[PDB]
């Protein structure tokens, strides 16, 4: 990856991240 | 590598693993999905509970409404999955892709400090994980900055959630960079399982067909007829209708014989189709273009040059006969300085100059010298004119003789550009030109199709592909879809 940050040139996805809502409520219920 | 770059490498490949299986190597079918996340994620999706749980997921995460999980959209949830792993953690004090999130989650916690009851990176923090975990991503203060941009919350420190988010969007920006095994026996027996399906599976032709590159289509074709006796095109001429019929013939000819029944069928009747008779004659290269002439005698036992003439008149019938002969000078890639100033000035004492136009001098100019020559006379050209040569078109021409010199001198100067422009005017207003639509998707996907929408989205604000969801549904919009390749 060290060589490829040069040819890339890429925005932040927070609200996407956000709009899952994924608590740790969920992964407790994953977890069993 | 690095613990955070083989942790990002194995996401990629979980994705790359299970997105190669059906259709697109670039997004997960909600077949993929469910694979995924049985393999990947198990107990996550609880099937058992109800065995509509993928389709739920594939809505949750499907943020372009395409029924499929592009990469950007199965980051954000890998993303969301390891933050919240992270959170439950720390309030309470394995397959691959597991394996790679808790890795992350390893690598945020060996360079982070307490604050709080949370853990967070100060910037010196930041500044040693990104030298030791992503050597060669950072001015002299470039770490402040990468402070900036990741403080969401602005309290001078990074959280796991917006360092997730950091390695989400480095992950993405690697995986769309890499954008920018085939067996034609087994497509053949799921194409005829498809096409003998009650109802027609529709859904598995476009998979396949749209999927494959031109030869490999030539493949399946043969093994098709191979093992049924039967033509494919026929089987599925009887199988498809509208324009997912058409999309799909389209496909299954020879880039050749697509041209030239698409050039056929723009002269066959009463008047022309002029439009696409100079699309194709203006757009297509000196090997294109006499490919199409020997597959066009063969299909239709006359010369292309024949119809041509038998179709037009004048100064448009000149400049189409001139370029359909496909003897272009090619790229010498020595550049002749002087010809380049005279045939700027000749263009120019053709036209604006003068009182009317010498239209020969165009043609002969226009038709002969090799693309990169003509590049640099345009440029030159200007030199000697007000007005640019597009302009000077506008200004000295009309009708189908000023139609061709434009559509012309774009594919000279930026041929994905006039391509992307003409799907634009095929999509913008009501309905949809789909001749245009289909015959531009259809011919240009494995030629430069990506810098058709790389000039698509950078004139008209939106990608290509948005356009083409807006502009047409079903399994015609998923074949034009995969035709694109690609959002954005
Ligand atoms: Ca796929
Ligand atoms: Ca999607
Ligand atoms: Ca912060
Ligand atoms: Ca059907
Ligand atoms: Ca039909
Ligand atoms: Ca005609
Ligand atoms: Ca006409
Ligand atoms: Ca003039
Ligand atoms: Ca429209």
């Amino acid at each position: 990856f060290s060589d490829l940050w040069k040819l890339l040139p890429s925005p932040l996805p927070s609200q996407a991240m956000d709009d899952l809502m994924l608590s740790p409520d969920d992964i407790e219920q994953w977890f069993t | 590598m690095t613990e955070l770059e083989t942790a990002m490498g194995m996401i990629i490949d979980v994705f790359s693993r299970y997105s190669g299986s059906e259709g697109s190597t670039q997004t997960l079918t909600k077949g993929e999905l469910k694979v995924l996340m049985e393999k990947e994620l198990p107990g996550f999706l609880q099937s058992g509970k109800d065995k509509d749980a993928v389709d739920k997921l594939l809505k949750d995460l499907d943020a372009n409404g395409d029924a499929q999980v592009d990469f950007s959209e199965f980051i954000v949830f890998v993303a969301a999955i390891t933050s919240a792993c992270h959170k439950y953690f720390e309030k309470a004090g394995m397959t691959e892709l597991e394996t790679a999130m808790g890795m992350i989650i390893d690598v945020f916690s060996r360079y982070s400090g307490s604050e709080g009851s949370t853990q967070t990176l100060t910037k010196g923090e930041l500044k040693v994980l990104m030298e030791k975990e992503l050597p060669g991503f950072l001015d002299k203060d470039a770490v402040d900055k990468l402070l900036k941009d990741l403080d969401a919350n602005g309290d001078a420190q990074v959280d796991f959630s917006e360092f997730i988010v950091f390695v989400a969007a480095i992950t993405s920006a690697c995986h769309k960079y890499f954008e920018k095994n085939f067996d034609a026996e087994r497509d053949a027996l799921n194409i005829e399982t498809a096409i003998k399906t009650k109802g027609v599976d529709e859904v598995t032709i476009v998979n396949i067909l749209t999927n494959r590159s031109n030869e490999q289509r030539q493949d399946i074709a043969f093994a098709y007829q191979r093992r049924t006796k039967k033509e494919l095109a026929s089987a599925l001429k009887s199988a498809l209708s509208g324009h997912l019929e058409t999309v799909i013939l389209g496909l299954l000819k020879t880039p050749a014989q697509y041209d030239a029944s698409e050039l056929k069928a723009s002269m066959k009747g009463l008047g022309t189709d002029e439009d696409s008779l100079i699309e194709i004659i203006c757009s297509r290269t000196n090997q294109e273009l006499q490919e199409i002439n020997r597959v066009y005698k063969e299909m239709y036992k006359t010369d292309l040059e024949k119809d041509i003439i038998s179709d037009t008149s004048g100064d448009f019938r000149k400049l189409m006969v001139a370029l359909a002969k496909g003897r272009r000078a090619e790229d010498g890639s020595v550049i002749d300085y002087e010809l380049i100033d005279q045939d700027a000035r000749d263009l120019y004492d053709a036209g604006v100059k003068r009182k009317g136009t010498d239209v020969p001098k165009w043609i002969s100019i226009m038709t002969e010298r090799s693309v990169p020559h003509l590049q640099k006379v345009f440029d030159r050209y200007k030199s000697y004119s007000p007005y640019d040569m597009l302009e000077s078109i506008r200004k000295e021409v009309k009708g189908d003789l000023e139609n061709a010199f434009l559509n012309l001198v774009q594919c000279i100067q930026n041929k994905p550009l006039y391509f992307a422009d003409r799907l634009y005017d095929s999509m913008k207003g009501k309905g949809t030109r789909d001749k245009v639509l289909i015959r531009i998707m259809v011919s240009r996907s494995e030629v430069d199709m990506l810098k058709i929408r790389s000039e698509f989205k950078r004139k008209y604000g939106k990608s290509l592909y948005y356009y083409i969801q807006q502009d047409t549904k079903g399994d015609y919009q998923k074949a034009l879809l995969y035709l694109c390749g690609g959002d954005d």
